[PDB]
């Protein structure tokens, strides 16, 4: 019996969204061709 | 830029021949192999009055400034006169005996060395050739 | 003690694997799909490997007015 | 120095014995 | 009852007001000989040729240098590793020049700190105490290790140690960097993580305790007298202060266990030096700092200048003009 | 109880990370300014501000990414998005070096709102405010060295960037051209920040080591439990210890852990009040009277001169590189070298 | 499940290795698992360098610090440190990589299978750490095992083939060492030999005679000193000078550990002896003693007048002297003017170097290998790229000195941190206060006052 959708989940949120979506693109850069 | 047939058109003998990317990419790499330890940069460390630059080697007897003649280099180093023999102190194919990392260079494999020297200081610049002041 | 629920306890639930099994692969193929599909080098203006210079210009593309500046580095554009 | 060698020499040997024998003459005895 | 067992009842006494030891035996003689040598060498020393060139350094007061330009200048060059004492010279005046004050001090001062680190074990053995004070003075020792003997050993000449000398470190960081590349080196990226974070947590610990301290005092009088001394109450309360840093960060953050904290107090910075000592110890024997100059080239491949090729330029411009005459060849190597 | 009075609630409603009225001010721009450092160390280069590589997306690793500083021709321009410089324009704004400023003045605003919460929850726990205070020394840190020298200087470009190798360039900056390990403000800055981390390690080892015994198990960290109001060691073996050892010990807790407050603060407050000096060029870069002594005795040779020479060295061989909009086109014969090298 | 939480043992997660003490079973299986550890990377790095071998390049231009090791004892190498058969490389690699399987499936036996104290099955095996004639006993049967080791070194340099021999003639050559030093003098005086420059204690070991002589004394020594160990207690005097505890003879394992780690780089750094810049690539001294060689050559080819050719300081730019006397190499060099590496013996005469054995007698394989010495200095990144911190990205050149000199200080300046961590525990532990002070009893409150 706890909530969902607290402030806890933007503080987390908010920083690891863009996170794994930065660590997708650092990820994608390490294929491109020179 | 982009490495472009503009950049890999380089003097064969008065003719040009053009390298291709995979062929700049592997003779960079068996530069760095077998000649770069004192070759780094356009240099020479045992003798930092050769640089590896073009107007230098332009101005070497025979002619180095050429693919055919920084493959006559690789089977017969003269020096910058061409008087003296140094196949004994230098790296080539009559010195396979004395430098073990010349003896699996061919003449399709030659040419990508002698591709290195002449496309790379249009790509560098002064930096071929010009020591710490131009890194 | 504050009243959320415990990290032991979201993590380890598989509801959280339902939403995060099909979310964090999901914004790790969003910031591919940004480098992959070329959209990082437009949003930001970072060259491209092929963008730094000109095809026979080697100068540095550098911005030397305040005012005149964000015309400056479309000149340099251009150039490319 | 002829002299000052063979004094810095009995100095430094006279401290290092007073070191090894100290620690030799029951250090772990000297325990609250 | 000879006066061996009644001399051993004065070394290992605790009732010494300064505790001796059998590590201070050494420690004592050492140490005191590396402080008077190095206030002579500090103020009366002739002109040391630390290069070997013959190109003398002026390091003592008395030869127009005040206390931050003053040095006890590293021994000669042309010694190099050679062991210099007193009676390897054929003159005083022989031993002054080519630099023989620094290896007495630094002799006499690593064996006597080495020896303050067992005297340190050794008090905690007769007070009872657990016994880890010295392996946290490890870390400034070796460190000490590194830079007077260590990195001599590796480039071959103990001028190339530190000098001791306020300008004299300057002298030594900055040739570092040229040759060793420091900055980029990560194990003294994990130092500065080390000295960076222990002088922060030095003042989140400092900062935490004396927030937290229980009102005993009246405000017209300080609050330090709220603490007398062997009292056995805690004089902060250490609730509130995990209360109060719990709150500032997030609360699983935060050592709410006094032991687990001065665990981290200690552990941080010192596993920070060790692996900053660990990193002049290392660049001794030329394992420099991470090399990236050129490294983002272009689809031409026109080198992309980086950050790293802008320290490059300034590692450049050190090493051209470090010891300007002390080069003959193109390649610096030790 | 009004809406301020229910807002006062909320905001200081106890939950997880806390948010307070300080969050209003922290929690967007200390998020702005961290994520706009990701941001740019990422996805924005310095080719036009420097003429370098500084994102992943170039080629560059962590330590060689950064946000770089604007360029010298922006001044001090605050840079704004919408500002005359970039003109809405967020692709021409990362290339004009917006972000550095971005970050730079969000992150001068979260730790303005880091630093009024550690007074909000001081307040709110009943504590002092200590580490407000302790806090002093980061922000006059980040004030003189990110704003103020840059204020000082002509714009924001001899500013420090926001990256590992940017600021291992700034600190090879200040040394050549500013001397600043020969200001003594930056040594009492050293003398700070390194009696900090040895007061760090010995009262760390200290406390560590002198236990009172209160668990019968090898590992003492189970021998505390937080409410209990005993000393968990023995600052009177301590205060025994080190009067023998080292000759002084502290005797008071308290005075003990206000010299820690006191020993890193007030260093990289003096680092502060040097680095404001530099904004300015007030250097100590050299001492008169020995440079009238070098200067006609060929012979006088410190380890001071010697410094000097290696800041000329920097000084003509970083700059046509770290200063790209002087124009610096510095030949191979007016670099100063030694000798073979 | 004893010794396996924090209530049963008093020891944590992070210290649960310490669980183990009291537990002879365990700690067998902890140590022969740990064994096999190290023999599965003698085995895995030994195929991992020879998967990635390249015969043509040197083999200090490969990053191989153990090929080097083999290639040191005589195997597969023939003239000037050259690969001919790379199978004794490669068997090397697997007697090792396969064995170590034999000690993981008795590692994990002990460990998480056998009996867990060895004290009840075989009181042979079975030890108490304070019993202080048992722990001599393991001793004793530990040095003739090392007596054993350090007599197969001489078997392979006597009998089996030959070590590599730096200072062959006419370059390096695989050499069986017939007549080693057997005189202590000469062994023995390695040991009173200084540390510092011009001495460099027992690294200084220049020959193979000495090597294999000294391993015929250490080797027998530590045979008759098993015997010793194996048929005595010890003594009075030694038992009041120790602590007798399991973390006590750790602590003074890692004290001798901490010594060997710091030599053993050194060794790796200065003896290019039994260390091969064949393999190993020239040390510190050898590469700036070649760079002052190959401009000695190269300007006295230009006709230079070598030996009155000054510096800009006074100094002999070629040619000077050591503080001495000896003609040595100018420059900077002058610091390594201690160096012996045989590419310049022939130019070393009484005084030094021979000015007229520089004229007309520096022979090409000498100008060759100062050339190649000097572009492969053990100057390199982390990165390894090679050359000095401001060099390009050009060489890949990190050599194993470097590599061996710093991962062996790393190790053993933590082996030296890891001697003060568990001689200063186990000797609290053997007096009672590692957990803490005693409240009821604290010693300074009974202690009198200082002022
Ligand atoms: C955020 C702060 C922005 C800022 O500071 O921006 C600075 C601007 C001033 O702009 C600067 O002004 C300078 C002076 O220019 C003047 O002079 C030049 C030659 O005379 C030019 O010709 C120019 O036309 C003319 O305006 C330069 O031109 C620079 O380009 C430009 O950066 O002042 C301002 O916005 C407001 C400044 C007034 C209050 C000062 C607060 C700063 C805090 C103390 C730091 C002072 C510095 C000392 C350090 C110690
Ligand atoms: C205390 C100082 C210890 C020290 O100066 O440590 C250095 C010494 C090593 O001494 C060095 O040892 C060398 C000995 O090698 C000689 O012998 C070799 C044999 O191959 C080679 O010929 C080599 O080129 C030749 O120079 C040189 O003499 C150096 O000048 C000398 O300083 O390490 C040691 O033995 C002592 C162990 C040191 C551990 C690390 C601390
Ligand atoms: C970490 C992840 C990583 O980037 O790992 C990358 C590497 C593999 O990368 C390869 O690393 C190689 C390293 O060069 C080595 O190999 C080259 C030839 O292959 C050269 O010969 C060169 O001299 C030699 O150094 C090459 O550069 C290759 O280009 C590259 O592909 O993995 C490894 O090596 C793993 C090695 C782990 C063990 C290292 C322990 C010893 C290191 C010293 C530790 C103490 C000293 C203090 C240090 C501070
Ligand atoms: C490589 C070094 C090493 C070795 C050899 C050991 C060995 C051991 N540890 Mg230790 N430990 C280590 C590192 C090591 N540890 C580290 C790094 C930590 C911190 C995480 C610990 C923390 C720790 C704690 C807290 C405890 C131990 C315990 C033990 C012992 C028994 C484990 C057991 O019986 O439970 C059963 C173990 C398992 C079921 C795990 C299975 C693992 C298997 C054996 C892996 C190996 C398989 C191998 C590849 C097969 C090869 C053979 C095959 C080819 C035929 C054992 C001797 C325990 C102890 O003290 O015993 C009384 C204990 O409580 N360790
Ligand atoms: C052969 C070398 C050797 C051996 C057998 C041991 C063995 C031990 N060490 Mg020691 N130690 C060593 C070297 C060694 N150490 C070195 C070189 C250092 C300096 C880095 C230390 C620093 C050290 C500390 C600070 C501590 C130990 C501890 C221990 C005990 C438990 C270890 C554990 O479970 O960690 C598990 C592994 C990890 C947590 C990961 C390691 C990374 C165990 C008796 C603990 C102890 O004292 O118990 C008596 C302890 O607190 N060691
Ligand atoms: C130097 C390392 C070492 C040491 C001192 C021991 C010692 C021992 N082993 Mg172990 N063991 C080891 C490595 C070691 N082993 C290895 C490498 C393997 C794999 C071949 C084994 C596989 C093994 C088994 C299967 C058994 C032993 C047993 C024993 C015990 C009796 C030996 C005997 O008389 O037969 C003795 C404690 C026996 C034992 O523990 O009795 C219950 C037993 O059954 N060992
Ligand atoms: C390398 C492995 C090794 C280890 C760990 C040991 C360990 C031990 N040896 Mg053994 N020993 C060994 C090899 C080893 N030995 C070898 C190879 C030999 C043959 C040369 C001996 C010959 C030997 C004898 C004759 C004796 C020992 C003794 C001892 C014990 C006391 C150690 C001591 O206080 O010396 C530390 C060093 C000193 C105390 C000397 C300090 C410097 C002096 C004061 C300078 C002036 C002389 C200790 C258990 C003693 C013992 O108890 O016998 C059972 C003893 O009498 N050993
Ligand atoms: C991270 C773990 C680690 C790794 C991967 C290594 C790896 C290495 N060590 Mg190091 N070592 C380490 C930790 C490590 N060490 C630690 C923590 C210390 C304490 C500080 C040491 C102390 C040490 C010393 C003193 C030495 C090494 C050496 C070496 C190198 C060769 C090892 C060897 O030949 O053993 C040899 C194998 C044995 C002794 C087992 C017995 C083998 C028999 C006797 C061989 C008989 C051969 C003969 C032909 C037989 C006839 C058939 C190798 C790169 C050596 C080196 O060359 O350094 C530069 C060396 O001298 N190590
Ligand atoms: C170090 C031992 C070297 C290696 C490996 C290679 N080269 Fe070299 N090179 C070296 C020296 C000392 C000199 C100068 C020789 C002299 O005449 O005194 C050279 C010179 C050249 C030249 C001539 C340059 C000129 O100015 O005309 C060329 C073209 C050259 N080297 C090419 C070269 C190549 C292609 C190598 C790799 C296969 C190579 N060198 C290796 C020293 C060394
Ligand atoms: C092999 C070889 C060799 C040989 C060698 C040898 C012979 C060696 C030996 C060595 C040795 C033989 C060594 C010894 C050492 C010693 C030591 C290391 C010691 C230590 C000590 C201790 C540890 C002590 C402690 C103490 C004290 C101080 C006091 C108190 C008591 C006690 C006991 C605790 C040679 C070089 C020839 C060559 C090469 C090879
Ligand atoms: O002495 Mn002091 O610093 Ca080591 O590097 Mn080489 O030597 Mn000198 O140059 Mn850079
Ligand atoms: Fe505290």
């Amino acid at each position: 019996s706890y909530p969902i959708f607290t402030v806890r989940w933007v503080a987390v949120h908010t920083l690891a969204v863009p996170t794994i979506f930065f660590l997708g693109a650092i990820a994608a850069m390490q294929f491109i061709q020179r | 830029a982009e490495l472009t047939p503009e950049v890999l058109t380089v003097p064969l003998n008065g003719k040009t021949i053009t390298l291709t990317e995979k062929q700049y990419l592997e003779g960079k790499r068996l530069f760095q192999y077998a000649c770069a330890s004192c070759h780094v940069g356009g240099i020479t460390k045992t003798n930092p009055s050769l640089d590896l630059r073009t107007e230098t080697l332009a101005l070497a007897t025979p002619p180095r400034d050429n693919i055919e003649g920084l493959v006559d280099y690789m089977k017969n180093p003269t020096t910058y006169d061409g008087e003296q023999e140094i196949a004994e102190v230098h790296p080539s194919l009559r010195s396979a005996d004395i430098f073990p990392k010349m003896r699996n260079l061919t003449e399709k494999d030659l040419v990508a060395i002698a591709g290195h020297i002449l496309v790379e200081p249009k790509i560098l610049g002064d930096k071929w050739g010009g020591g710490k002041v131009y890194y | 003690t504050t009243g959320e629920r415990p990290f032991s306890d979201i993590i380890t639930s598989v509801r959280y694997w339902v939403i995060h099994s099909i979310t964090i692969p999901a914004l790790f193929i969003a910031g591919w799909l940004f480098v992959s599909t070329g959209l990082a080098y437009d949003v930001f203006g970072t060259p491209r490997p092929d963008s730094y210079y000109a095809q026979e210009q080697r100068s540095i593309p550098l911005v030397t007015d305040r005012f005149e500046a964000k015309q400056q580095v479309e000149t340099f554009l251009e150039q490319l | 120095m002829e002299t000052l060698k063979i004094t810095v020499y009995i100095v430094v040997t006279f401290f290092v014995l007073l070191f090894v024998f100290g620690f030799l003459s029951g250090d772990p005895a000297r325990n609250p | 009852a000879n006066l061996w067992e009644r001399f051993c009842n004065w070394v290992t006494s605790t009732d010494n007001r300064l505790y001796v030891g059998w590590f201070g035996v050494i420690m004592i003689p050492t140490l005191l000989a590396a402080t008077i040598c190095f206030v002579i060498a500090f103020i009366a020393a002739p002109p040391v040729d630390i290069d070997g060139i013959r190109e003398p350094v002026s390091g003592s007061l008395l030869y127009g240098n005040n206390i931050i330009t003053g040095a006890v200048v590293p021994s000669s060059n042309a010694i190099g590793l050679h062991f210099y004492p007193i009676w390897e010279a054929a003159s005083l005046d022989e031993w002054l020049y080519n630099g023989g004050p620094y290896q007495l001090i630094i002799f006499h001062f690593l064996l006597g700190a080495s020896c303050y680190m067992g005297r340190q074990w050794e008090l905690s053995y007769r007070l009872g105490m657990r016994p880890w004070i010295c392996v946290a003075y490890s870390a400034p020792l070796a460190s000490a290790f590194a830079v007077f003997l260590i990195y001599p050993i590796g480039q071959g000449s103990f001028s190339d140690g530190m000098p001791l000398g306020i300008s004299g470190t300057f002298n030594f960081m900055i040739v570092f960097q040229a040759e060793h590349n420091i900055l980029m080196h990560p194990f003294h990226q994990l130092g500065v993580a080390g000295v960076f974070g222990g002088a922060l947590f030095c003042a989140m610990h400092g900062s935490l305790v004396t927030s937290s301290l229980i009102r005993e005092t009246t405000e017209t009088e300080s609050a330090n007298y709220g603490y007398k001394f062997g009292q056995e109450e805690e004089t902060y309360n250490i609730v509130a202060a995990h209360g109060y840093f719990g709150r500032l960060i997030f609360q699983y953050a935060s050592f709410n266990n006094s032991r687990s904290l001065h665990f981290f107090l200690a552990a941080w910075p010192v596993v920070g030096v060790w692996f900053a000592a660990l990193g002049i110890s290392t660049m001794a024997f030329n394992l420099n700092g991470f090399n990236f100059n050129h490294s983002v080239i272009d689809a031409k491949g026109n080198v992309i200048n980086t950050w790293a090729d802008i320290i490059n330029r300034a590692n450049l411009g050190m090493e051209v003009m470090h010891e300007r005459n002390a080069h003959n060849f193109p390649l610096d190597l030790a | 109880r009004g809406w301020f009075d229910i807002l006062d609630d909320w905001l200081k409603r106890d939950r997880f990370v806390f948010v307070g009225w300080s969050g209003i001010l922290l929690f967007p721009c200390a998020y702005l300014a961290l994520g706009g450092w990701l941001t740019g160390t990422t996805f924005v280069t310095s080719w036009y501000t420097h003429g370098l590589a500084s994102s992943y997306l170039e080629g560059c690793n962590f330590l060689t990414v950064a946000v770089s500083t604007p360029a010298n021709s922006m001044g001090h321009s605050l840079l704004l998005l919408w500002g005359p410089e970039a003109q809405g324009d967020f692709t021409r704004w990362c290339q004009l070096g917006g972000l550095w400023t971005f970050i730079a003045l969000h992150g001068a605003f979260g730790l303005i709102g880091f630093m009024l919460r550690q007074f909000e929850i001081a307040r709110l726990v009943g504590v002092r405010p200590y580490n407000a205070i302790a806090f002093s020394a980061p922000i006059a840190v980040f004030v003189s060295v990110f704003l103020i020298y840059p204020l000082g200087q002509s714009s924001w470009f001899f500013a420090p960037s926001f990256g590992v190798a940017a600021i291992f360039r700034f600190l090879l900056f200040f040394q050549g051209f500013h001397n600043w390990t020969l200001n003594p403000f930056h040594m009492m800055g050293v003398a700070g920040v390194l009696g900090g981390a040895l007061l760090c390690a010995i009262h760390g080892a200290t406390v560590e080591n002198t236990l009172f015994q209160d668990g019968e198990g090898a590992s003492t960290f189970r021998a505390f439990n937080p409410t209990q109001a005993e000393e968990t060691y023995s600052m009177v073996t301590a205060n025994r210890f080190w009067s023998q050892i080292f000759g002084i010990a502290f005797s008071n807790k308290r005075w003990l852990h206000f010299f820690m407050l006191f020993v890193p603060v007030t260093g990289l407050w003096m680092s502060a009040i040097g680095v404001v000096g530099l904004a300015l060029n007030l250097r100590s870069y050299d001492f008169i009277s020995q440079e009238i002594r070098a200067a006609e005795d060929p012979e006088f040779e410190t380890f001071y001169t010697k410094n000097l020479l290696l800041n000329e060295g920097i000084r003509a061989w970083m700059a046509p590189q770290d200063q790209p909009h002087e124009n610096f086109v510095f030949p191979e014969e007016v670099l100063p070298r030694g000798n073979a090298l | 499940a004893t010794n396996r939480d924090q209530e049963s043992s008093g020891f944590a997660w992070w210290a649960g290795n310490a669980r183990l003490i009291n537990l002879s079973g365990k700690l067998l299986g902890a140590h022969v698992a740990h064994a096999g550890l190290i023999v599965f990377w003698a085995g895995a790095m030994t195929l991992f360098e020879l998967a990635h071998f390249i015969p043509e390049k040197p083999m200090y231009e490969q990053g191989l610090i153990l090929i080097p090791h083999i290639a040191t004892l005589g195997w597969g190498v023939g003239p000037g440190g050259e690969v001919v058969d790379t199978f004794p490389f490669f068997v090397v690699g697997v007697v090792h990589l396969i064995s170590s399987a034999v000690l993981g499936f008795g590692g994990v036996y002990h460990a998480i299978r056998g009996p867990e104290t060895l004290e009840e099955y075989s009181s042979f095996f079975g030890y108490d750490w304070k019993d202080k004639n048992k722990m001599t006993t393991i001793l004793g049967f530990h040095l003739i095992v090392l007596g054993i080791g350090a007599l197969l070194l001489v078997a392979k340099a006597m009998f089996f083939g030959g070590l590599y021999d730096t200072w062959a003639p006419g370059g390096g050559d695989v050499r069986v060492i017939t007549n080693p030093t057997l005189d202590p003098r000469v062994i023995f005086g390695y040991l009173l030999k200084s540390p510092f420059g011009g001495e460099g204690w027992i690294v200084s070991v220049n020959n193979l005679e000495d090597v294999v002589g000294g391993h015929i004394w250490i080797g027998l020594i530590c045979i008759a000193g098993g015997i010793w160990h194996i048929l005595t207690t010890p003594f009075g005097w030694a038992r009041r000078a120790f602590i007798w505890s399991g973390e006590a003879y750790l602590s003074y394992s890692l004290g001798a550990l901490s010594m060997m780690g710091f030599i053993a780089t050194c060794f790796v750094w200065f003896n290019n002896t039994v260390y091969p810049s064949e393999f190993y690539g020239p040390t510190g001294p050898e590469a700036s003693q070649a760079q002052a060689m190959t401009f000695l050559i190269r300007d006295q080819k230009l006709g230079a007048n070598v030996g009155s050719a000054q510096g800009p300081t006074g100094l002999g730019k070629y040619l000077m002297r050591s503080p001495t006397g000896e003609i040595i190499f100018g420059g900077e060099t002058m610091r390594f003017w201690d160096f012996r590496g045989p590419w310049l013996e022939p130019l070393r005469g009484p005084n030094g170097l021979d000015l007229n054995k520089i004229k007309n007698d520096i022979q090409p394989w000498q100008e060759r290998r100062a050339a190649e010495y000097m572009t492969h200095a053990p100057l390199g990144s982390l990165n390894s790229v090679g050359g000095v911190a401001t060099e390009i990205n050009s060489v890949n050149f990190v050599s194993p000195r470097s590599w061996l000199a710093t991962s062996h200080f790393v190790l053993a300046f933590f082996f030296l941190v890891g001697h003060l961590w568990h001689a200063g525990r186990a000797r609290a532990a053997a007096a009672g206060f590692e957990k803490g002070i005693d409240r009821e009893s604290e010693p300074v409150l009974s202690m009198p006052s200082l002022d």
